[PDB]
DNA sequence: GCCCTTTTATAGGCCGCCATGCCGGGCGCCCGGCCG
DNA sequence: CGGCCGGGCGCCCGGCATGGCGGCCTATAAAAGGGC
DNA sequence: GCCCTTTTATAGGCCGCCATGCCGGGCGCCCGGCCG
DNA sequence: CGGCCGGGCGCCCGGCATGGCGGCCTATAAAAGGGC
């Protein structure tokens, strides 16, 4: 709750560093520059976060005041002429100064925010229930988005998966939704495992299968301690899950009971419409959830693979990619009903000539069932087979 | 050497040797305007050639806005008839330009901080006073003044080749500098 | 309204080369005189082949592709009709007339660019095939731009006045009695670009209209357009005349006895209908303003749903009402909607926080919604999701703050009629008839800064005046301006005019001097923080026990 | 200063101090082989902690592949006694680090023309031939190569300090050139 | 300082506005309970 | 288990009048001739 | 030259392939005509 | 006006064998120790 500490001990060498890189814009450059001695006063010499640092010690503070307000009176200071010789070097030395404070920053949001999450996971673990919990869950959330170290976001994935039970038997459920419903949205932030739907709203009939380095790790990072958290839930509450908890029944399912019986909104195609990405996200989480719920919800995603097979015969294309992983991961883990789904209700399409869609998703769903199952397809390769070989000199190339 | 500049503003002096009474000039012609408050000198102005005469009472007239020479030469000769035909006996004498005004559109931005900082000696940029970087050349006396966009105007020439050499001078400069 | 929002080289180059193109078209065109759609099918196959398609409801779900080539090849085969319909020969006239038809569905397609084409095609037909195009245009458009639901009929059929303004000029002079009317409804409109080009098209043609009375029929005018014209011109007689017609009422048996000032009111309100204008029945409690509301409603249900049965268009749906009240008086509201118009139906949108889902899709599907201010307000976010025909307030003044949350919430309600009930419109500022009107017709006052300096100001700084015309005058002015602006939009009644049983009222004054110890108290708080402490320690130490004793 | 440069490889010798019969070190060890034709040593392996061995019949050995001192000098420990258990008096002795490899990315890229302009004397650029700038440095007597996608390695150290001080050396010019 | 003409063009200060309050006073909502 | 419960607190009320962002608006810059 | 390890990474030459033909010989198409 | 017209020429046939783009593939670069 207090606010954190301005500075800490083990970030003193990001502090001398900001020092270092300030004392060489304040003295070379206007050693280079031609400005008399007096410019400004010296750096303090002891930066702050050390033992037996005055309370006048240096600090960000000061970084920022140096490389706003004093570069520009000095710049002000400097004699005509003279200036347009030197600026560009004092340029490049206030942006390498501004990288050096934003790196120090950073460190200290790090280090705050990994302190934070720790007592945030102490306080649930005591059982600790807060009336007005606005600080507490936004930690936890902060240590499920942005933990690089795996062991302390699996910790906070267990405090979110005791958080919700304990909320659930407490009766009050508004954070409770809210944080489900956060969670699910971490879930689908990663590319590889539901694209952006503004990019590839353009493309129609081709094969997805076949076809900012920083934020690649961001996204995977996150979507691991969301799944992390959504299994550990699941484990959690066991059979009634489906009972307890219905905010994630709706994100997962109000698409899919939409655009039934051939609907289909016309802004549904359209790459501004939030709903073109609201649909691939709310169909990954039957991928991501389903092999870690309890059988007793095996009956719910059964009831639902009418709604996949028929996502896969859409002539949407993210539909059928979508329905060929969630197909495969069903037929994973549900074996025997989803087997005899797709035997009886997608093998038969394969061999329709106009119905591109059909055949295309009907091979996709093949393709993923496979690269999911591995050893276990040996007693369905005699009915994957004969579709394969049939499909392998078909009139389209993907 | 590349594009040509072209011309915008000619400044043109023309003595007409007689001593003139302004408000008899205001008070008859429509296209005069008189504010001895304001400035000492009539406002006149034709629209062929599109010209402004600032005639004053000891005779002296500054003749601007004329995209030519012989457009100012004859507009100052059609102010010079102007005055003679509401009773003065003004002579056209005395002609001499004194200004002439260019500017040119180089292809490519540039960038004025280098520019200014390699030719400090012939330049001046205060970006928070004005954006365009000011030079001044020594050889021809003509002063430029550059703009990130891409585009010169060159001022204090009292011939076109004035305005051509320091066109001609400047370029590689600019093209140095992106 | 999209006409309302190295690439300066290549601007230069598109613009030259369609220069050129058009000229070839349009000597072209000029050479072959009658015959060239006969002559030149490649032309008509460019210029039809996507207005055929896409017709009779017709939709490609390629159309909305960004990838796929028809989206663009449809607005390229659309342009050629404005491009060359001028320059051909009367002898082609037949043809964009009979594929008039197909424009005008163009201009209510769903589609914002086929509205945008069509608008500009329109424009250009009627300003060179004058008479047939303005015959479909006052036939078939214009009888579209009242319909509530259909936004897209409304955002073409005003785009395509503002082209036909644009492109006409002068031209249009005959035909501004029938463009009056629906720019003058749609400056009030719920979208906020429908507005702001109505608000243009309103610039410029009520210049014109002093005009209208006399300018001489044009030759042609079919028998269709020239009763059009008498019908505009009996409609508009009413409104640019002080003389009035009897009130719009539905003579239900059932209905009850309205008295004289609630005639009245009820003619206000049908005037107010008629030209679609928003006002504020700010009468003085206790004069049943329950009864004026039901009634206009329900005489406009009634209407709607009869000339239903008289034609087929989407004009009317039988849209919804609503109404927002306090929690106290939804009992009332509901017990004389029941008692004065049965035929009505009823909702209640008041239930607990889960409770509402029960009628969460009831809201459009009952005559009239009854609602609180807070229980909107906490679910505004889905509230605001459906379209009303009328939207009553029934305490006006709760909303006169424009940064309180509840005005927020209740000016996101997309209503074709609007109307606020109250009795103190104005209480301590004229920013409270400001906030008020901006949920009436938004726009009309201006925006905040400018209503602050045509009014506001000076009428703060009139506060403290002794007939001096620095300041005096300035306020006087104001509620002045203030006063001429709102006129028509306020019907106020006193309770005095209409009661017949009601004792008069008389008020005096008790002066009284404060006690010796309060006095010494105040004059010692004289040298003693905030500015309001002060003022709450004078009302204090201020606290008259005798005065109250001998009045008592 | 900022980021730290991340060690990739360590080259040790170690002298055994006593002859060597490679072929029968070959044909008694599974992770030997002997090639002696194309070298004269056998190239011994073992995977704790990753590391080759080339022993050679003279006594001397040279153990490379490891990321650490510790790890090499463990490393050279374990194929002393393995070449004492298959029967040779070989003993530990001469161990002396002779190279360290470091490598960091600086997660900006770099104008490499520029450098090499500018850094002419202590800097070689053959773009059509390497796609790699090459620096060579006197005082601690590293050798960096630098890349345009903000990777630079250093070769040559034979203490971790060494790669260390060149990387403090060399950061700034490569903050100045982007 | 004062004025005329011309092509170029953008960022500091100056006058405003504008949300800040903070004590009682009330209403309405949902959020926790329990009662026969 | 159904139904009324108190219960808290967010929202709005209202005053004066101070301080911190504002947008917008010359002024900025260049040549030159003349007269005041 | 020869080899081991390690992180970095891309552009010249070398061996291929690959479309070039161009004289008669024929077929099929559409593109110009006219015939009773 | 309807119907068969000749009429041209683009397309494909086939041979051997030469010259000009190819992709791809080491080689390029750095340190160092050892022995041959």
């Amino acid at each position: 709750d207090l606010e954190r500490p301005s500075h800490y001990r083990d970030l003193v060498t990001y502090v001398q560093r900001v020092r270092s890189a300030s004392q060489q814009l304040i003295n070379l450059f206007r050693d280079h520059g031609k400005v008399s001695q007096g410019k400004l006063p010296t750096l303090a010499v002891v930066v702050q976060g050390e033992p037996e640092a005055g309370p006048g010690a240096f600090s960000i503070a000061n970084a920022e005041k140096v490389v706003n307000e004093d570069f520009e009176r000095l710049k002000r200071l400097m004699a005509p002429g003279q200036r347009l010789i030197a600026l560009p070097q004092l340029n490049e030395a206030r942006e390498q100064t501004v990288e050096v404070i934003e790196e120090a920053k950073a460190a200290k949001e790090a280090r705050d925010a990994r302190i934070k999450a720790a007592a945030a996971c102490a306080l649930v673990a005591m059982k600790v229930l807060p009336k007005k919990p606005s600080p507490l869950i936004k930690a936890i959330m902060d240590s499920i988005k942005t933990e690089e170290n795996q062991e302390l976001q699996s910790r906070s994935a267990a405090t979110i998966a005791r958080l919700v039970q304990l909320f659930t038997e407490s009766g009050r459920r508004g954070p409770a939704e809210k944080v489900v419903a956060n969670l699910v949205k971490f879930s689908c932030v990663e590319v590889a495992e539901t694209p952006e739907f503004p990019i590839h709203a353009h493309k129609t009939n081709v094969i997805l299968s076949m076809q900012y380095a920083r934020e690649a790790k961001a996204a995977r990072i996150t979507r691991r301690g969301a799944k992390e958290a959504l299994e550990i839930l699941s484990k959690n509450f066991g059979a009634e899950l489906l009972e307890r908890v219905p905010t994630l029944r709706t994100f997962m399912e109000e698409p899919l009971v939409r655009a039934f019986s051939g609907d289909l909104p016309p802004e549904a195609r359209d790459p501004e419409n939030a709903f073109g990405q609201e649909i691939v996200d709310a169909m990954s989480v039957i991928r991501t959830m389903t092999p870690t719920l309890h059988p007793a919800l095996h009956p719910f995603v059964m009831q639902q693979v009418p709604l996949v097979i028929k996502a896969l015969r859409s002539d949407l294309s993210v539909f059928r990619y979508m329905a060929a992983k969630c197909m495969a991961t069903i037929c994973s883990v549900i074996t025997v009903d989803g087997m005899t789904a797709l035997v009886e209700k997608v093998l038969p399409s394969i061999n329709n000539p106009l119905d591109l869609s059909f055949r295309q998703g009907a091979i996709e769903v093949i393709y993923h069932l496979i690269a999911v199952m591995g050893d276990a397809i040996l007693p369905y390769v005699i009915f994957l087979i004969v579709p394969v070989l049939g499909r392998m000199s078909d009139s389209d190339n993907q | 050497s590349g594009i040509t500049p072209t011309l915008q503003n000619i400044v043109a002096t023309v003595n007409l040797d007689c001593r003139l009474d302004l408000k008899t000039i205001a008070l008859h012609a429509r296209n005069a305007e008189y504010n001895p408050k304001r400035f000492a000198a009539v406002i006149m102005r034709i629209r062929e050639p599109k010209t402004t005469a600032l005639i004053f009472a000891s005779g002296k007239m500054v003749v601007t806005g004329a995209k030519s020479e012989d457009d100012s030469k004859l507009a100052s000769r059609k102010y010079a008839r102007i005055i003679q035909k509401l009773g003065f006996n003004a002579k056209f004498t005395d002609f001499k330009i004194q200004n002439i005004v260019g500017s040119c559109d180089i292809k490519f931005p540039i960038r004025l901080e280098g520019l200014a900082s390699k030719h400090h000696n012939f330049s001046s940029y205060e970006p928070e006073l004005f954006p365009g970087l000011i030079y001044r050349m020594i050889k021809p006396k003509i002063v430029l003044l550059i703009f990130v966009s891409g585009k010169i105007v060159l001022t204090g020439a009292k011939v076109r080749e004035e305005i051509y050499q320091a066109f001609e001078m400047i370029y590689p400069v600019l093209q140095d500098f992106r | 309204i999209l006409s309302m929002q190295k690439y300066a080289r290549e601007a230069k180059a598109a613009r030259i080369t369609r220069r050129g193109a058009k000229e070839a078209l349009e000597i072209l065109s000029k050479n072959f005189g009658a015959e060239l759609l006969e002559r030149v099918p490649t032309l008509r196959t460019f210029m039809e082949e996507p207005l055929v398609r896409a017709f009779s409801g017709d939709l490609p779900p390629e159309a909305r592709d960004p990838e796929n080539a028809f989206g663009q090849e449809i607005v390229d085969a659309m342009s050629v009709i404005r491009t060359m319909t001028p320059t051909l020969h009367p002898a082609l006239h037949p043809f964009v007339m009979q594929q008039v038809p197909l424009v005008i569905k163009a201009l209510r397609s769903d589609l914002s660019v086929f509205r945008y084409m069509a608008a500009k095609c329109m424009a250009t037909i009627c300003s060179v095939i004058t008479v047939d195009g303005m015959t479909a245009l006052v036939e078939k458009v214009l009888p579209s731009i009242n319909n509530p639901l259909d936004l897209s009929f409304r955002q073409g059929a005003i785009e395509v006045i503002y082209h036909l303004i644009a492109v006409m000029g002068d031209a249009i002079l005959p035909y501004v009695i029938f463009l009056i009317v629906p720019v003058l409804g749609r400056m009030s409109d719920s979208d906020n670009q429908i507005r702001l080009i109505a608000t243009t098209s309103f610039a410029t043609l009520v210049k014109l209209v002093p005009l209208e009375a006399g300018i001489p029929d044009p030759p042609g005018l079919s028998e269709e357009l020239l009763k059009g014209r008498d019908r505009e011109r009996t409609f508009i007689a009413q409104l640019l005349d002080p003389k009035k017609i009897e009130p719009f009422k539905i003579p239900v048996a059932i209905k009850a006895e309205l008295r004289s000032y609630q005639q009245e009111g009820v003619n206000w309100l049908a005037f107010l209908n008629k030209y679609h204008l928003h006002g504020i029945l700010c009468d003085d409690m206790g004069l049943g303003k329950t009864l004026q509301t039901i009634c206009i409603v329900a005489s406009d249900h009634h209407q709607r749903a009869e000339e239903f049965a008289r034609t087929g268009a989407p004009e009317v749906r039988k849209l919804p009402s609503l109404i927002i009240c306090p929690p106290t008086l939804s009992g009332h509201w509901q017990q004389e909607i029941k008692t004065y118009a049965p035929f009505l139906t009823v909702t209640a949108y008041v239930g607990s926080p889960a409770e509402r889902r029960a009628m969460k899709d009831s809201l459009d599907k009952t005559d009239i919604v009854i609602t609180s201010y807070d229980v909107c307000r906490n679910d505004i976010d889905v509230i605001e999701k459906y379209n009303w025909n009328y939207c009553v307030l029934d305490e006006g003044h709760l909303i006169k703050n424009p940064k309180a949350k509840i005005t927020l919430a209740v000016k996101r309600l997309t209503s074709n009629h609007r109307l606020i009930l109250t009795g103190t419109p104005i209480q301590n500022n004229v920013l409270e008839l400001w906030s008020l009107f901006d949920f009436l017709m938004p726009g009309f006052l201006g925006a905040e800064k400018v209503f602050l300096d045509r009014f506001a100001k000076p009428i703060a700084n009139s506060r403290y005046s002794k007939a001096s015309s620095k300041e005096q005058e300035a306020g006087a002015l104001a509620i002045e301006a203030l006063h001429k602006q709102v006129l028509p939009f306020l019907l106020r009644r006193l309770k005095e005019e209409v009661l017949n049983d009601l004792p008069p009222k008389i008020l005096q004054n008790y002066y009284c001097d404060l006690s010796d110890l309060q006095r010494k108290l105040f004059e010692d708080f004289t040298k003693r923080q905030h500015i309001f402490q002060a003022l709450q320690y004078m009302r204090k130490l201020c606290n008259k026990l005798g005065a109250l004793r001998d009045l008592l």
